[PDB]
């Protein structure tokens, strides 16, 4: 039980990022909660946006990288 | 002769700094989509 | 002969409690002795009850839970 009840507890409250080709399609996990812009929860989608036009809006800035590809961390609140 | 030793006391104090309280423990993202839209998550992605 | 007589003793003296669907179907195990609300040890079985309405009783009072499921646990005296 304890298994299923923190993977439920971390799926209704995280969020997975992904961009292009990644081994794993993922890049970086942060939470429901830090991603909100008002006070209602649902608002979190709406911050999820700024993110993905972010951090693309950066690939498109700093294309040197290695693979045209970041990754993502949330410590503390950022 | 006048005794040399007064009982006037020497003070220590006490190494009191206070900075910056914390937030407290802001509810559950569960909890927080209950109380602000009256269905759980479960009954919000049925949808 | 240890393990017989150990599974012997816990078997007679504790209770598995469950609730819906979980994983193991078990969730949280308390003595017969702490559960008593009588002096003679058959009344054991009346404070189950309680429980069992307590606990449900939560449920329908906190839905936004991970799953609709608690634990159970007994840790000195409560």
């Amino acid at each position: 039980m304890a298994m299923e009840q923190m993977t439920k507890f971390l799926k209704e409250s995280t969020y997975t990022f992904t961009g292009d080709d990644v081994d794993g399609d993922t890049v970086g996990v942060i939470p429901k909660n830090m991603m909100q812009v008002n006070s209602d929860p649902k608002s979190w989608e709406q911050g999820r946006d700024i993110l993905e036009e972010a951090r693309k809006g950066i690939i498109a800035s700093n294309p040197w990288i290695t693979n045209k590809q970041l990754t993502m961390y949330s410590q503390g609140d950022s | 002769h006048k005794q040399k030793v007064t009982q006037e006391l020497p003070e220590s104090t006490s190494f009191d700094v206070k900075g910056i309280e914390q937030e407290a423990t802001a509810k559950p993202f569960a909890k927080d989509f209950w109380e602000t839209h009256g269905e759980t998550l479960d009954e919000y992605n049925s949808r």
